[PDB]
């Protein structure tokens, strides 16, 4: 999923191709702070998308909620539709 | 009042006006993408020591 995200940023225009001061003092001074600002934020997006060595830990809050759901007091593999497709045997034979 | 036949607008108020923001260094985009992508070295090489390939995809042995 990090890769679908990466991808992504693969497709962010060259911003440092702005960074002359032709572009510098031809700029309004309020879009010039927000073109700074959309380049510190690349950084930010950038930085944590490639912190892969978080991933490894996200996936240990997934692991437990998973695991107490296949600890069932019916069955491991146990679902809605095989639960529902056996109370209608249930329901429909006498008693 | 010969000081009101001066301009008004100070040479401070030029020099923040003219340098209102401070600009962009040519090598902070260097050194901040090649710091990003020594984790994506890192990472996703297979020479790396500390890849992700044997914590995501186990081994059969």
């Amino acid at each position: 999923l990090s890769n679908e995200r990466y991808q992504l940023l693969s497709q962010w225009p060259d911003f440092t191709t702005m960074y002359g001061k032709d572009f510098y003092y031809r700029a309004h001074p309020e879009d010039l702070k927000k073109f700074y600002d959309a380049a510190d934020e690349y950084y930010k997006l950038y930085e944590t998308v490639t912190e892969f060595d978080s991933l490894s830990a996200l996936a240990s809050q997934v692991v437990p909620n998973y695991a107490a759901r296949r600890r069932s007091t019916v069955h491991p593999a146990i679902g809605s539709t095989v639960a529902d497709g056996a109370f209608t045997n249930f329901l429909l034979s006498k008693q | 009042d010969r000081v009101l036949s001066l301009p008004a607008v100070s040479k401070n108020q030029v020099l923040e006006n003219v340098f209102h923001t401070a600009p962009k260094a040519p090598v902070e985009h260097l050194e901040k993408m090649v710091s990003a992508n020594s984790k994506v070295y890192d990472a996703l090489n297979l020479q790396s020591k500390r890849v992700l390939i044997w914590q995501v995809k186990p081994a059969l042995f």
